[PDB]
């Protein structure tokens, strides 16, 4: 059987080390064999929204205490106002950021957009297979409004518990969403058709519904890797595409830290009620937190004493739970403004940042709709077996000193690709693939004492 | 008077733990305690029966086992530089 | 007359639909039709600035209060420390932030700046259109410090009811804003100065002092328009400048949600002092608010006891007051950044970011001071009336299949423009004005599938 | 001897002014003279790590104490349990951070790392210079964790105060560090070896190893200044690097703002931890804060009171204390992401986003570990000594109207250097060094009327 725990170090995987030349070349390390994966984020966008009665939620319909209530009146009038502050906020923020997230025009959407590419995120006619696994894994309480009350009146199911049910001795209520599903599915819709794409500049005016996979393509030449490459290795691309795009299929599990967030935004609204719900058996000093117990078994001198310690107590918890949700809202609506402009940088457009997304710069990102929020999914760049040869800086016509050229969004290098007579091949900047060095891949600078010099063929400029 | 802190390393899966006296260090600690924190130690007794303690950077530890290992995660870290390795199902 | 309020469903205006194409060639939806509008939002950057002599704002004079509210003192000690923090960071922020505002050259302002541009901006030498529309059409309270204290005075009008004059018996102070309003305006007023231009590279360096109107069409081909589109609608695009900034004659409205904002600040520092001077008045469970009164009409051994519930009472205000305010503080502070480096991105430079701004790309942007903070002014693009034509995704010479060309920021199209001879033609990826296809508009590529392919006549290569 | 204080204004600094011109040329103001200087900035990433251990907190091993102390037993189990949350979340924030520190791949580094450039910052085999004089010079207390205890023991020096010993009373343990100093220098010495260069595209793929100071030269040519005038100044760049570098020599005062951030976030830490301590010492309306004064001096009939106000006092204690923690452990996480990115921006990459860093454009950042967090540094350009010369919006070959050009990355001006017999000549953006104008800084564009006419010499294009 096992044993004990044992002593291990925390880990550092040290870099590959590169070592730095002199003079006029260098060791460059280029990767050889490329591949995809995928990172995510969870944004919360929401806090559920909540109303509360204070005459019911103090006491449940006891006229001791509304008698003495009535002393701290204005105390429950900071508290559904402020609320009421909370939840305009909570509305303006969700409708602001589905603003964003509407085209002007888009491609229509049929199964087979994605050619090549899976895309298991096309509305399943509707949502996403990401929103059903996020909406069906995780334990989110069902929703009243609708039947609602049957349930929870003895014209019903003896088995109900729902805490909703017990909102109707609370005084406490929840409020409805600002979108329902449809809308929010009617907004990334839209996205989706708005895909394919981001290039051809602005986009923000003219519209080219052109495939996915096209805009794929371009994304990657985008990053440093030739054509050539592409297309030679079309279908190997969709398929690790679909590859980093299957694990997906696993992403959603209680292992994978956005979907954890995912799981406590919805276990942070959770107790918020059940905190405001708890709060109405503790006493607070108080012989019971009962007022017809109070009034039961205690003579009135006494009885007024022991409902003052009630109601201060629930005004107490009432005061808590405000400050609480006030603080949340606002960070929910950063939250939110901070989606507004990730929509607008990674899924309506290619990054060039790093740090964000994919580790590794960027490739197309999506977003869809999440318990109390929005899911990022990200597709990054992992390049491996990287391989060391010699590059240069730039090229000269060794017969004319002025004659000299620089590659463009890669690299020169010694050729060590047998199909290359000349002595410079180019390659991309993310992947090796030594091409011919042609005026294609090349940009004329000023000469610079360490660029190489070719006595031989040079096409740019050939003479 | 001075007093002996206390930390617990359990492992959800294996149903297993190992315990810190952080800043005591390992020259006042022993199997048994005449303190004392708690009514047993007989869970970790089980295997720290066998074993003296073992002193580390984060603190003084029984069960620890030295491997000389080094891991990314052991969803246990001690912090610093140090990891507690569950060990493996059988 | 009116009835009964209706059943409506909200509303989502489904995208305009652009069917995809497959093959070589694409359904390509571009605007014939373009015009201006406008933004606006509300940066709040201070909290007014706040201290407190506790031992009046305890008791109004009393020395049996004052025996009690020693034993207390080093709470006192915690809130004028705790608010001299944050009055501190108050000013680092403001210091800080008109520190970015200021350039180290810039361009005279005399009326007429702006050429066709009417620039109601300009200082009515001074501040702008804009800022006396915030300052008189907000609800913000006159200023004490001078002559001040006359007008609180017997020697002075007898209707003074002003909040500060009731700061000599509340023990509370108002402080001082950090940079008068000639300060702000000389920061601002080098702003407008550095206005003309953004582009040239640097700027952070060199100054060329050009026109408004210029700076204006270098943005616009900045976003895919041609040249000889502005050039011919050149008078009509003042125009819409014109109409789009006259919008803000009536944006100063309790309809608009940026001017809103700015209301709420003035109104959320009112109240922080609204909330600790009725608290002067308030009873703690005391049988009275005032010292005077508990004194005159109780007897010794229970004056101490009505003292102390009180005292706590105001300690326990003051404890609230400074939390509160160490978190406004800190918002504010962020606030304060985030504006720093919207100056530095929009008001100092074109936006390529979408989200932000206009809603459409991005043309200039402007910055006013505001109550309690900035305002800004993004001026948008918004495209209409669009059309749908055949594009290409390149072309190659039919003749020479290594001839191959690319649209440099728009389109190629087949012609639909009958002053066009040639198959194919060129627009920009903003505005539909078929252009003959010419060096100037293309690029060389690599030949690729989807390029069309042309018999007749290409320039780029001509042959 | 000094006299009185004297009335000054607050200086503004009034702008170079620069005269707009009419037509078809400008003044423009141009740099002669530019040197290089620093800026810095302190992210504060962690807040220390706590645990209490509540029943040694409350009361000092009393039983009596205990009995009380159980009817609050909920509490401090709420206590315990949202630091456990806020430790985990400053566990998550600092490997996340240092996760996107590290490099795949990077080079060596060695002394004499820099070339000319003198890097201060290369590990003294270890750290760097900048980390030894912020741990040395910022008053940051000896951590404990080993030996510890017998220090704190009759068995060690009588002289030992440390607030740790005082630990073993209080219940209150000080947590350890996720990461060491050794992992922590080897996450930033990768940084180092990945310098040199954010050129060539991606580097996210593949990796130069190339020296310092050529990144500086690219990063120079990259903010508008021409090669020709880095080559002949290639050293004295060199030296100005060192001296703005050399700045940090003085840096670390408690007159540089940056530094006494470090020094707050330090003295955040001490008093979150002296506080919880001077409240054991506290009365709460008790006759004593000791629970052995206590009982040795009341009758058992009084001594509970006495005891029930201790122990609700120090829970409230304990309730502010895990309120506070838990928005400072938010507010750092914020810091943390914010850091992550920087370092993607600044550190891995040059930024052209203005507002940050050095004020002027930018050049070189670094970061280096601190006391709680983050520093940086980062290089800004100062141009100074600016002349002013006529400059044209762009050039047409006066005998051929459609042969027009305008500048890359800099102006046409009226040539005044009397090397060059052209009529006009060219600038860079950044820096005043006529050259004469050729189609490396040069453009093919649209004709313009605001192009000036060369009858004479324009080699692009020269016919
Ligand atoms: C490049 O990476 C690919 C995968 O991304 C490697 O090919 C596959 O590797 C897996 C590993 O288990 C094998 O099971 C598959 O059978 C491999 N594919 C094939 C077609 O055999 C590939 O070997 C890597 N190395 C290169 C290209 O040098
Ligand atoms: C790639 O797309 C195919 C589409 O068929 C996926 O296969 C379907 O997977 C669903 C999952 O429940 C099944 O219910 C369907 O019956 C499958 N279709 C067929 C024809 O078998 C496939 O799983 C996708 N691959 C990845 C990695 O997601
Ligand atoms: C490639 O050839 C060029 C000349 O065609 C070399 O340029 C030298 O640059 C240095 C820099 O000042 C000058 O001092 C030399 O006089 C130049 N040489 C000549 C012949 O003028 C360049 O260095 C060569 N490249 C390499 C890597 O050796
Ligand atoms: C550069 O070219 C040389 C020569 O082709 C490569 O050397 C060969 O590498 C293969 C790898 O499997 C070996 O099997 C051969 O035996 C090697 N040839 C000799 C003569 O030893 C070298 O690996 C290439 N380098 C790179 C980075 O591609
Ligand atoms: C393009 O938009 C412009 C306005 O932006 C339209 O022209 C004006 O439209 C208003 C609408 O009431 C009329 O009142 C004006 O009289 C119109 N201007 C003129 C000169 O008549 C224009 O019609 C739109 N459509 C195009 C160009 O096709
Ligand atoms: C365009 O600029 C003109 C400048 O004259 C504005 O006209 C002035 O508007 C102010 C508003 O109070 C009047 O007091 C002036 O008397 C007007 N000047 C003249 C000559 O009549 C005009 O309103 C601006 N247009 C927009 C849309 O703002
Ligand atoms: C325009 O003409 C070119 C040839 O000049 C066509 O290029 C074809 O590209 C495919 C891609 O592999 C090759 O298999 C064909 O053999 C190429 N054709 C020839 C003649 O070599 C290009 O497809 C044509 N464009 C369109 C839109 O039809
Ligand atoms: C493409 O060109 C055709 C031919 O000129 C345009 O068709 C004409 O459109 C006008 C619009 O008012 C009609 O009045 C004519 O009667 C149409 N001509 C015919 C023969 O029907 C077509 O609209 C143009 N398309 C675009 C997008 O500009
Ligand atoms: C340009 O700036 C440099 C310094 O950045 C000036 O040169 C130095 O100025 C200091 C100021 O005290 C003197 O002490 C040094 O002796 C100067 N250097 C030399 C070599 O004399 C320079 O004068 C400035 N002006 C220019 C180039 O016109
Ligand atoms: C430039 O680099 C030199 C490297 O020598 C620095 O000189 C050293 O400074 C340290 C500081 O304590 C001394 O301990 C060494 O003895 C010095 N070395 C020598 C050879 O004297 C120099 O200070 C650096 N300049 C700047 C501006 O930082
Ligand atoms: C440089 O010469 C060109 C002509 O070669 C001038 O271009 C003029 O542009 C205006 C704009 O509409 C036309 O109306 C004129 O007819 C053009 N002139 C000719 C001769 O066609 C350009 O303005 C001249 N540049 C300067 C600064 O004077
Ligand atoms: C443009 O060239 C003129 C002529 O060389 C410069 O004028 C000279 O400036 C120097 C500065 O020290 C004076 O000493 C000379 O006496 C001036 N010459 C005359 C004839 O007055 C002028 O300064 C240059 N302008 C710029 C911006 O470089
Ligand atoms: C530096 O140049 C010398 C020249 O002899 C060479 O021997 C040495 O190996 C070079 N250094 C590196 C890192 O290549
Ligand atoms: C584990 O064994 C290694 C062997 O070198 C020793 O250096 C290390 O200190 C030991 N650690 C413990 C906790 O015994
Ligand atoms: C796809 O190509 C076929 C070829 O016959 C064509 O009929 C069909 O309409 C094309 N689809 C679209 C969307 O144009
Ligand atoms: C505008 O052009 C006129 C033409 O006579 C000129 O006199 C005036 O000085 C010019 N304005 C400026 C600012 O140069």
């Amino acid at each position: 059987v096992p044993g004990e725990m044992r002593l291990a170090s925390i880990a550092f995987n040290h870099p590959i080390q590169v070592d730095q030349l002199n003079s006029s070349y260098f060791k460059l390390s280029i990767p050889t064999n490329f591949s995809f994966g995928v990172t995510q984020e969870y944004i919360q966008t929401t806090i559920q929204k909540v109303t509360v009665d204070c005459k019911q939620y103090v006491c449940n319909g006891f006229q001791k205490c509304e008698q003495l209530l009535r002393e701290y009146g204005q105390f429950c009038s900071k508290i559904n106002q402020a609320l009421h502050g909370a939840n305009l906020r909570q509305d303006d923020s969700v409708r602001n950021l589905f603003a964003s997230v509407k085209s002007s025009q888009s491609s229509p959407i049929i199964p087979g957009f994605g050619g090549d590419f899976n895309l298991t995120l096309l509305e399943p006619v509707a949502r996403s297979a990401i929103e059903d696994l996020l909406f069906d894994k995780v334990t989110i309480a069902d929703p009243g409004y609708m039947q609602g009350y049957d349930d929870c009146m003895q014209q019903g199911p003896a088995s109900a518990r729902d805490l909703i049910c017990a909102q109707y001795v609370a005084g406490y209520k929840v409020l409805p969403p600002l979108m329902d599903v449809n809308m929010e599915a009617a907004y990334t819709s839209s996205l989706l058709g708005s895909i394919a794409g981001v290039g051809w500049t602005a986009g923000l005016s003219s519209f080219a519904a052109i495939p996915f996979a096209q805009s794929i393509f371009y994304r990657l030449n985008g990053v440093g890797i030739t054509q050539q490459v592409l297309s030679e290795n079309q279908k190997l691309i969709a398929n690790k595409f679909n590859q980093a795009l299957g694990a997906m299929q696993t992403g959603f599990t209680t292992t994978n830290e956005a979907f954890h967030k995912v799981q406590d935004a919805v276990n942070n609204n959770a107790q918020a009620l059940s905190k405001l719900a708890s709060e109405l058996s503790n006493t607070f000093g108080a012989i019971s937190a009962s007022i017809g117990d109070i009034i039961q078994r205690l003579d009135v001198l006494e009885q007024d004493a022991q409902i003052d310690r009630l109601i201060n107590g629930r005004l107490t918890t009432l005061n808590a739970f405000v400050a609480q949700q006030l603080v949340r809202s606002e960070s929910a609506a950063l939250s939110a403004q901070l989606a507004k402009d990730k929509v607008n940088e990674c899924v309506k457009a290619q990054s060039k940042r790093s740090g964000f997304c994919g580790q590794g710069t960027h490739i197309v990102s999506f977003v869809v709709n999440a318990p109390n929020g929005l899911y990022f999914m990200h597709v990054g760049y992992y390049p491996s077996n990287h391989i060391e040869v010699v590059s240069a800086y730039g090229l000269c016509d060794a017969a004319n000193p002025t004659n000299c050229i620089a590659p463009v969004n890669g690299y020169f290098i010694k050729t060590n690709n047998t199909r290359i007579v000349d002595e410079w091949s180019y390659t991309g900047s993310s992947f090796y693939a030594p091409e011919p060095i042609t005026s294609l891949n090349t940009k004329y600078v000023a000469p610079q004492v360490t660029y190489q010099n070719i006595s031989t063929n040079l096409p740019p400029p050939l003479l | 008077c001075v007093s002996v802190p206390v930390s617990v390393i359990y492992d959800k899966e294996t149903k297993t733990h190992a315990t810190l006296f952080g800043s005591v260090a390992c020259e006042h600690i022993s199997s048994t305690m005449s303190q004392y924190s708690r009514s047993t130690r007989s869970m970790l007794k089980r295997r720290d029966s066998t074993y003296g303690p073992l002193q580390t950077p984060v603190g003084c530890v029984l069960g620890l086992v030295n491997s000389s290992l080094f891991v990314e995660d052991c969803k246990l870290p001690l912090g610093q530089s140090l990891c507690a390795l569950p060990d493996t199902p059988s």
